[PDB]
């Protein structure tokens, strides 16, 4: 049903009727769609509990 | 060759008032915020229960 295992199928996948903020280049049925999160960390804040 | 022999009795009355002050401080826990905020919408469809 889902040719890349990812949770859309081909017909959605080739016809459009998907989210579009999938990139374009993953409208592809042998290509993948997942999203790939990483955190960072700008500023630390310490506080001193010194009454 | 002497000899004195002596004997003593007191009275003291100490009236004493005494004023102080303190100042308490926590270096994490100085200031508590509020913000006054209002919600504008400049769209065109209504939203609701707005977080």
């Amino acid at each position: 049903w889902s040719t890349a295992s990812d949770p859309y199928s081909d017909f959605e996948k080739v016809t459009g009727r998907i989210d579009k903020n999938v990139s374009p280049e993953a409208r592809h049925p042998l290509v993948a769609a997942y999203p790939i999160v990483h955190v960072d960390m700008e500023n630390i804040i310490l506080s001193k509990n010194e009454d | 060759n002497s000899s004195t022999v002596a004997i003593d009795h007191s009275l003291s009355l100490a009236g004493e008032r005494t004023w102080a002050e303190t100042m308490g401080l926590n270096t994490a826990d100085t200031a508590r915020l509020n913000a006054n905020i209002r919600y504008v919408n400049t769209g065109t469809a209504p939203i609701y229960n707005v977080l």
